[PDB]
């Protein structure tokens, strides 16, 4: 279960992985 | 569309080159860039693969996708096994294989983003 010319890597949302 | 025809056949042979167990193309969308998660800094990173993207199927009608790198001969093959394993968040695909592992698709028009996300979610559906 996670919740969170091209563009630059900073704006793509971080994902979380949950325990 | 007869230019599209035979676009399709030539590129079909060049996926099977590569990937001679690619069995057909599902759909297409143009200058997608690709990024992969570094877990181990928690930032996200830009790779070199930029191109066309096709999602393709296996002669075992697995259900995967091929970026044709337009920068080097390094091209990128991944299935994707699991739907809820690929997610449309803000303007990305995000593509999680399990075990922390997650590369993210950024697609030029917006458009082949969501047709590209339901048309994997009806590939795998069943």
């Amino acid at each position: 279960a996670m919740s969170f010319h091209s563009p630059a890597a900073s704006n793509l949302p971080i994902p979380t992985f949950l325990h | 569309e007869d230019e599209n025809i035979l676009r399709n056949a030539v590129n079909l042979q060049v996926l099977k080159f590569h990937y001679p167990e690619i069995e057909s193309i599902i759909d297409i969308a143009s200058h997608v860039a690709v990024y992969q998660f570094d877990v181990g800094s928690q930032k996200w990173l830009k790779t070199s693969i930029e191109g066309t993207f096709f999602l393709v199927k296996d002669q075992r009608a697995r259900v995967g996708y091929v970026i044709l790198n337009r920068n080097s001969p390094e091209n990128l093959y991944l299935f994707i096994n699991h739907p809820s394993n690929v997610h449309l968040v803000d303007r990305y695909l995000i593509h999680r294989t399990e075990n922390q592992h997650v590369v993210g698709l950024w697609m030029f028009d917006p458009n082949d983003m969501s047709r590209i996300f339901n048309i994997v979610k009806e590939s795998l559906l069943r």
